[PDB]
């Protein structure tokens, strides 16, 4: 199997991205989830609010990779490995071997932080790992 | 020899080979005579062509026998995701006392492991076959329909990748297992051209063109890094005026990216050319290694 895919929506996904990297740009947070059925990842949502509004959009019933950017000197990125409680397991087995492309994709990843519920993104814990 | 069919995993007569233990039923081969003395089975024939020196990949003549192992050593490491641990280490009899009433041939990741450090594997398919009595096993002994026999369906898909990956090339996988220094911008032994790589709706990307098949050649971008076929026909050797027009951030890290590739290519083999604005990528271009642009009869730099 190929694998994870960024082929189709490769524009969306850098577009998300590349707004969390910039500074002028108020989002902070990206998120990606793949395409039923598949395995081309797709962007699922973005915003501002950081760490805390991120953990409201993850969903039981998916994989899906957090990026946000997170600040009073310059930024760092964190990258959360979301795994659904609710995932079949040979899927979160499938899954796992992607994490690494995905970092690698959105470049600049600082820490992984692997998550399956919101208890599980703590800023504060985040924050002291950097 | 095994009881039970290499392709279906059921029971029935079956063809027996020769050098392995495994067995198939003629319907599964798809057979449409009987063979008629000795009898080498797909695994075992497509083995020997692959290890014949005559009839090697382009990975396997630039590999020896050790080289590729350690490579091997790195594919195991991939197959052990989170969630394998049933197929980490030999089966014990403790915990299933009729298990070798059932497996002929037992097989795990850990021997998997040791059998590549003894050198013992002389081709990716060699490894790829070894490591499908994984999945043969776990379907005879626990179903097709269970959850490890999905687990073993994901590790033997894995390894299926990064067989084809050393096979596509064995010095981008090194280097891309090992993650040094910048590693996407060492030269590979014989350099992937650089191109222009247009993907729809996404700007034309700087990339290495890795092989070409019927129309369409296997870009790896920079800045990303990923692999992706992108057609013939919309692709163009390295310039330095881009063919068409974004997302200028990311665009201009890859570029960077891209020079300080030029640069190490210069370093190692004395040149790199940049072609002449929307110059379409031939297949097995040699262009950009020519001593002499101007004069290709001089050759390449070797
Ligand atoms: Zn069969
Ligand atoms: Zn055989
Ligand atoms: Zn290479």
């Amino acid at each position: 199997m190929a694998g994870v895919s960024f082929s189709g929506h490769r524009l969306e996904l850098l577009a998300a991205y590349e707004e969390v990297i910039r500074e002028e740009s108020a989002a902070d947070w990206a998120l990606y989830t793949y395409e039923d059925g598949s395995d081309d990842l797709k962007l699922a949502a973005s915003g501002e609010g950081g760490l805390q509004e991120l953990s409201g959009h993850f969903e039981n019933q998916k994989v899906m990779y957090g990026f946000c950017s997170v600040k009073a000197a310059l930024p760092k990125y964190v990258l959360i490995n979301w795994v659904g409680e609710d995932v079949p397991d040979a899927r979160k087995c499938a899954c796992a071997s992607h994490v690494a492309k995905v970092a690698e994709f959105f470049q600049g990843v600082d820490v992984i932080v692997n998550a399956s519920s919101v208890e599980d993104i703590d800023a504060g814990a985040i924050g002291q790992r950097l | 020899n095994d009881f039970y069919c290499w392709v279906c995993h059921r029971e029935g007569q079956v063809l027996c080979c020769e050098l392995c233990p495994r067995v198939y039923h003629a319907k599964c081969l798809r057979l449409t005579s009987e063979p008629e003395g000795d009898w080498f089975c797909p695994e075992c024939e497509k083995i020997t062509v692959a290890e014949c020196i005559e009839t090697q990949s382009k990975a396997m003549t630039m590999l020896t026998i050790e080289q590729l192992s350690y490579l091997l050593k790195f594919a195991i490491q991939k197959m052990k995701q989170p969630g394998t641990d049933a197929f980490q280490k030999p089966v014990p009899l403790e915990q299933h006392p009729d298990y070798a009433e059932y497996i002929f041939h037992p097989m795990d990741l850990c021997t998997l492991e040791k059998n590549a450090k003894k050198k013992m594997y002389g081709c990716t398919e060699a490894f790829l076959a070894d490591a499908k009595w994984i999945l043969h096993n776990c379907i005879i002994y626990n179903g097709g329909n269970h959850k490890l026999t999905q687990i073993a369906k994901v590790v033997i898909k894995i390894c299926e990748h990064e067989m084809n990956e050393i096979e596509v090339c064995p010095e981008c996988y090194l280097a891309a297992c090992q993650k040094r220094d910048n590693w996407f911008c060492e030269p590979c032994s014989n350099p992937h051209p650089l191109v222009w790589a247009k993907l729809k709706g996404f700007p034309f990307w700087p990339a290495k063109a890795l092989r070409d098949k019927d129309g369409q050649v296997d870009a790896r971008f920079f800045g990303q890094h990923d692999r992706a076929w992108v057609p013939i026909n919309n692709c163009y050797l390295m310039s330095k005026e881009i063919p068409f027009s974004k997302t200028k951030s990311i665009f201009n890290s890859a570029m960077q990216e891209m020079e300080v590739y030029v640069e190490n290519i210069r370093r190692k083999f004395g040149v790199f050319n940049y072609s002449p604005f929307r110059t379409p990528y031939t297949p097995n271009s040699q262009y950009q290694m020519l001593l002499d642009p101007t004069n290709p009869s001089a050759g390449t730099a070797k």
